[PDB]
DNA sequence: GGTGGTGTGGTTGG
């Protein structure tokens, strides 16, 4: 996350860390949506152009965390994966259309002050809140800057980072980029003239874009960090998988078995 | 199967559940007016 | 250390 700040304790108890077994490295974020289901972005698991194709056994997930690297004894819970479901029409050839995947845990996890699932949106919530100018919250342990070019600053944060960002109107999103945008995506970020900043970055993928419903006080995941160009550049905007538009699939998979 | 958790989803034990606001949730809510 | 270190608290033991 670029120009966010430290997360408070238990501020997003649905944050999940997607962690590679060997070598040990943080791959991505993700969200806890029930006791046995985790949502993330498809390109975290499967992106052929970068020769990336993870199987369940390659991976762990870590839940309840705050610190990026330290094992947080008696707080965090580490779970193995039973099954990985990638959207069958995830478009990795071109623009990451439908950048979403579900991961089913081998064993349901217990909730705690630091571990608690987030809500999936319904038609009314999506319709009330998914509007230009409305702000959501993004979280992750991804990069604090553009790491692929010399830049001053630390690369990664010691602890979970948060930033709040306004949804942007679709035509601005379109003109911000040469990459083909689809209705399975939306974009968020401050305009240059707004003089406030912030963005998700490499490493934050899979992490949730959430909004708090003023009608019931609950946090809902409207998006998944999907892609961007640079991090936090004037005139570009972070792109996010549109959760609600992909809800039908989410539900079809999640409710398929008892 | 979804499993456990839904009835109580999106309510954070250390915040909503104790009637505590995090430091910036209010910025979100104020973005939802106009 | 096992997982750092403004180390035996902390978001948790010893
Ligand atoms: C996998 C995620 O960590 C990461 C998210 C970066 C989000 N960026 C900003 N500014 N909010 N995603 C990526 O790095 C994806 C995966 C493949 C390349 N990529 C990109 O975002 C490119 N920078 C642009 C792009 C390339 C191909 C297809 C779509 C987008
Ligand atoms: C990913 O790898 C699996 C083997 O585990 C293979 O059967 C599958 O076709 C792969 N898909 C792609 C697009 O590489
Ligand atoms: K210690
Ligand atoms: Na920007």
């Amino acid at each position: 996350i670029v120009e966010g700040s430290d997360a408070e304790i238990g501020m997003s108890p649905w944050q999940v860390m997607l962690f590679r077994k060997s070598p040990q490295e943080l791959l991505c974020g993700a969200s806890l949506i029930s006791d046995r289901w985790v949502l993330t972005a498809a390109h975290c698991l499967l992106y052929p152009p970068w020769d990336k194709n993870f199987t369940e056994n390659d991976l762990l997930v870590r839940i309840g965390k705050h610190s990026r690297t330290r094992y947080e004894r008696n707080i965090e819970k580490i779970s193995m994966l039973e099954k990985i479901y990638i959207h069958p029409r995830y478009n990795w050839r071109e623009n990451l259309d439908r950048d979403i995947a579900l991961m089913k845990l081998k064993k349901p996890v217990a909730f705690s002050d630091y571990i608690h699932p987030v809500c999936l949106p319904d038609r009314e919530t999506a319709a009330s809140l998914l509007q230009a100018g409305y702000k959501g919250r993004v979280t992750g342990w991804g990069n604090l800057k553009e790491t692929w070019t010399a830049n001053v600053g630390k690369g990664q944060p010691s602890v979970l980072q948060v930033v709040n960002l306004p949804i942007v109107e679709r035509p601005v999103c379109k003109d911000s980029t040469r990459i083909r945008i689809t209705d399975n995506m939306f974009c968020a970020g401050y305009k240059p003239d707004e003089g406030k900043r912030g963005d998700a970055c490499e490493g934050d993928s899979g992490g949730p874009f959430v909004m708090k419903s003023p009608f019931n006080n609950r946090w809902y995941q409207m998006g998944i960090v999907s892609w961007g160009e640079g991090c936090d550049r004037d005139g570009k905007y972070g792109f996010y998988t549109h959760v609600f538009r992909l809800k039908k699939w989410i539900q079809k998979v999640i409710d398929q078995f008892g | 199967t979804f499993g456990s958790g839904e009835a109580d989803c999106g309510l954070r034990p250390l915040f909503e559940k104790k009637s505590l606001e995090d430091k910036t949730e209010r910025e979100l809510l104020e973005s939802y007016i106009d």
